[PDB]
């Protein structure tokens, strides 16, 4: 039976018939490869946002940056992509500077942990800390 | 709240039971494993001999 690879890291007579001949000759309109591409471009998926979100030993993931600092950053970041992708120095449609005082909104990022705190410092550290706080030694 | 007291001149050392009596390293106790993991080396040196 047909051995399957993984993608992803485990845990390590005459035959001769009448019609068939093929001199037909037509092009498409809309042609085949223009929406091809088109459609192509729009099959991909989003991107995972992983900002914000645990470690597999509990530390955050993503940078110590404010939040809505990040989401300006982001903001001005969609719109360089936008110009770079219609090939304009400028870009016609933006996502900053736009006139609406959107000035509360708040973004992932991994200034914060899970129960409020901030990441100055790793979860596992305190947790080093704290229970080295506790420990005992032979007697002298 | 299991205190533990030395003896003096001869008299046996002590454990602080549960209804507030002291009594002495002898007989049938009951420990939950918490005790022992709070007082390792001391339960330790008290006891195991």
């Amino acid at each position: 039976m047909k051995r399957i690879p993984r993608k992803t890291k485990g845990k390590s007579p005459a035959t001769t018939e009448p019609g068939t001949s093929n001199r037909e000759q037509y092009k498409a309109r809309p042609g085949i490869a223009s929406v091809q591409r088109a459609t192509e471009s729009a099959e991909m998926p989003m991107k995972n946002n992983d900002e914000g979100t645990p470690d597999k030993k509990g530390n955050t993931k993503g940078d110590l940056v404010n939040e809505h600092s990040e989401a300006k950053d982001e903001a001005d970041e969609a719109t360089k992509k936008q110009a770079k992708d219609t090939d304009k120095s400028k870009a016609q449609v933006t996502y900053s500077d736009t006139g609406i005082n959107n000035a509360n909104e708040l973004s992932r990022s991994g200034n914060v942990d899970n129960e409020g705190g901030s990441n100055q410092k790793p979860m596992s550290t305190r947790i080093a800390e704290a229970t080295s706080a506790i420990v005992s030694k032979h007697p002298a | 709240d299991c205190r533990i007291s030395f003896g003096m001149n001869g008299a046996a050392p002590m454990i602080r039971d549960e209804t507030g009596l002291m009594v002495p390293f002898e007989g049938n106790w009951i420990f939950p494993l918490a005790l022992w993991q709070m007082n390792t080396r001391y339960f330790n040196q008290q006891f195991d001999a």
